[PDB]
């Protein structure tokens, strides 16, 4: 389905036209960490959640949930599979082997984004649909329809949601922000998230023309 | 970098 993309490019119109925050609006999942080794293997993920994702440079993709047991594999003409860290079939070793490595770096060394952020709508588990990177940041587009932005230099993040037609924002100092879109094109905001948000055109436009 | 904030 065409449906979360062109909701997407609806919400790319929105931002365009851009007291305005909501707590209804807050999102139920974002990328916490996340590891790039695209040059060998793929990107290794963590939701905040806790679960762990990876997309292989084969276009595969594993996800084990935050029972740190269930796996669900992704074949690349989108065949879902099922199985468990105990028991899995010998061909999906070495990827599994990938994935609880990139689990154990995660874990070990980095900050979980959005810690803070505050927890009834049904939660259901997205995987990372894509991703890029600029010299400035990291795209991370998810299956729900979700792009998240985190800017390198000064670690401030976006977290946009076209269903909810929301954007969060974590600052510098690590608090965060959710505001309805339509109140930002109704009223506007500070060219702190203003500035975020036109980057944030250009990066949706990328990912929806590729 | 090749990793999110440490």
């Amino acid at each position: 389905s065409p449906e979360f993309d062109c909701h997407l490019s609806d919400m790319l119109q929105q931002l365009h036209s851009v007291e305005a925050e909501d707590p209804a609006c807050i999102p139920i999942f974002w990328v916490s960490k996340w590891v790039d080794y695209s040059d060998k293997y793929g990107l290794g993920y963590q939701l905040c959640d806790n679960s762990v994702g990876v997309l292989f440079n084969d276009s595969t993709r594993l996800i084990l949930y935050n029972d740190g047991d269930s796996l669900q594999y992704i074949e690349r003409d989108g065949t879902e599979s099922y199985l468990t860290v105990s028991s899995h079939p010998n061909s999906l070793m070495k990827k599994i082997t990938l994935l609880k490595y990139f689990r154990n770096y995660m874990s070990e060394h980095l900050l979980k984004a959005g810690a803070n952020i505050t927890p009834d709508e049904l939660a259901r588990l997205p995987y990372l649909r894509t991703w890029f990177r600029t010299r400035s940041a990291i795209i991370l587009h998810l299956s729900n329809g979700s792009v998240q932005i985190n800017f390198f230099q000064d670690h401030t993040k976006l977290i946009l949601c076209p269903l909810m037609a929301a954007v969060t924002y974590i600052d510098e100092k690590r608090d965060f922000r959710t505001y309805r879109l339509s109140l930002l094109e109704e009223y506007g905001c500070c060219k702190e998230l203003a500035s975020r948000l036109r980057y944030a055109r250009t990066m949706v436009d990328k990912l929806l023309s590729s | 970098p090749l990793h999110s904030t440490a």
